[PDB]
């Protein structure tokens, strides 16, 4: 079917600031299309119908135009609530279609993760499981990619993360990865390694640890 | 002032049937034009349409889950209601409902139909979660290491959500995260909680567990290994 | 196929 596609996917900014976000249609949907803002624990609320009419009870600020193809959505001067989530909607052709959305966060200086490689403890292999975790503390931007690596085997489909949300404070990210394996395979193998690419590091970084080593 | 609201079972087993029930106030589905529709949003995951019903009860379904959905409405009870059958883990997401104006009419007359372009007021949204695990506790294992250092604790294995973790009764704030918890493929859920601190404070650490729905309150100190 | 208000 239609694809709607948003740019950026995610995007950095501050208070104040102008920005723009973008969204283009794969065919023609006339002017049905529709704005969102959505903020953490929320549901979507609706800022700009019809490509560009201004929703009632929304701020001037929120701006949107185009029409067939290619819509923007600007926000003049950002504010602290508008840190968020947006989506475009197409409501010309079954199925509507929204698009992958676009993160707007708190801007701050590029801050590489602090890596950190955990063995499973012996408690858990006892129960024949092995978890070995990852952590990637305190980043920026958002967009960080971490590497299993077993005796140098490249991991798939065996491990899984998830990332806090954007510190109030700091205006960092973490990070956390486990990587899964019965007890069994876990002690087929030695090296486990955690690589870790991020925009904060001049290249690669890898943390590991030998199995067993005592 | 419209008002939709979701409500139906916040806990469902695979291959099991899905009812969920949008009622709403400020509009009738009886007005010219007037649609609602329902839309899921699967944890991290972006806004999919589902499906949307209309007035004047012509319905309209995502090709990709139309053998799995019926919307159906009853006018005098102000609700709308979606059924899909024989969902999977994959349908864990929050539903939610939503208003679709219809065009603008004048002296009964349409007039002005940009108005439909938008869902323009939406339901808080309802959390659903499909799994087939029975209410468990977590297991709770040690994670243990600029010159900052690292450790945790490891909450494994537990459901449903949600399980609160503290470090030191609550003394221990800065340098901590508790990530959001996965949903492992087994369908039970993970969560690791862990704090970072000069490489000298090795101080005592011991993060405080508790899963209220079984019952299970845990308190693990960590430390440095070897010893 | 095209939506109900449909261009």
């Amino acid at each position: 079917a239609l694809q709607l596609t948003q740019s950026p996917s995610s995007l950095s900014a501050s208070v104040g600031d102008r920005i723009t976000i973008t969204c283009r249609a794969s065919q023609g949907v006339t002017s049905a299309l529709a704005w969102y803002r959505q903020k953490p624990g929320s549901p979507p609320q609706l800022l700009i119908y019809d490509a560009s009419s201004l929703e009632s009870g929304v701020p001037s600020r929120f701006s949107g135009s185009g029409s067939g193809t290619e819509f923007t959505l600007t926000i003049s001067t950002l504010r602290p609530e508008d840190f968020a989530t947006y989506y475009c909607q197409q409501l010309h052709f079954y199925p509507h279609t929204f698009g992958g959305g676009t993160r707007v966060d708190v801007r701050r200086t590029v801050a590489a993760p602090s890596v950190f490689i955990f063995p499973p403890s012996d408690e858990q292999l006892k129960s024949g499981t092995a978890s070995v975790v990852c952590l990637l503390n305190n980043f920026y931007p958002r967009e960080a990619k971490v590497q299993w690596k077993v005796d140098n085997a490249l991991q798939s489909g065996n491990s899984q993360e998830s990332v806090t949300e954007q510190d109030s404070k700091d205006s960092t990210y973490s990070l956390s990865s486990t990587l899964t394996l019965s007890k069994a395979d876990y002690e087929k193998h030695k090296v486990y390694e955690c690589e870790v690419t991020h925009q904060g590091l001049s290249s690669p970084v890898t943390k590991s640890f030998n199995r067993g080593e005592c | 002032r419209i008002t939709l609201k979701e409500s139906g079972p916040p806990l469902v087993k695979p291959t099991q049937t899905l009812t969920l029930t949008c009622s709403f106030s400020g509009f009738s589905l009886s007005d010219f034009g007037v649609g609602v529709g329902w839309i899921r949003q699967p944890p991290g995951k972006a806004l999919e349409w589902l499906a949307i019903i209309y007035s004047d009860d012509d319905k309209r379904y995502s090709p990709s889950l139309n053998t799995r959905l019926t919307i159906t409405k009853d006018t005098s009870k102000n609700q709308v209601v979606l059924v899909m059958t024989r969902v999977s883990p994959v349908d864990t997401a929050t539903y939610f409902c939503a208003h679709r104006r219809g065009p603008t009419t004048l002296f009964g007359v349409p007039i002005a139909r940009g108005p439909v372009n938008a869902m323009d007021v939406w339901g808080q949204g309802i959390t659903v979660t499909i799994s087939s695990t029975s209410t468990k506790g977590p297991s709770v294992f040690p994670l243990a290491p600029g010159a900052a250092a690292a450790l945790g604790c490891l909450v494994k294995d537990y459901f449903p959500e949600p399980v609160t973790v503290s470090w030191n009764s609550g003394a221990l704030t800065s340098g901590v995260h508790t990530f959001p918890a996965v949903l492992q493929s087994s369908g039970l859920y993970s969560l690791s909680s862990v704090v970072t601190v000069p490489s000298s404070s090795l101080q005592t650490y011991t993060c405080n567990v508790n899963h209220k729905p079984s019952n299970t309150k845990v308190d693990k100190r960590v430390e440095p290994k070897s010893c | 196929e095209l939506e109900k208000w449909a261009s």
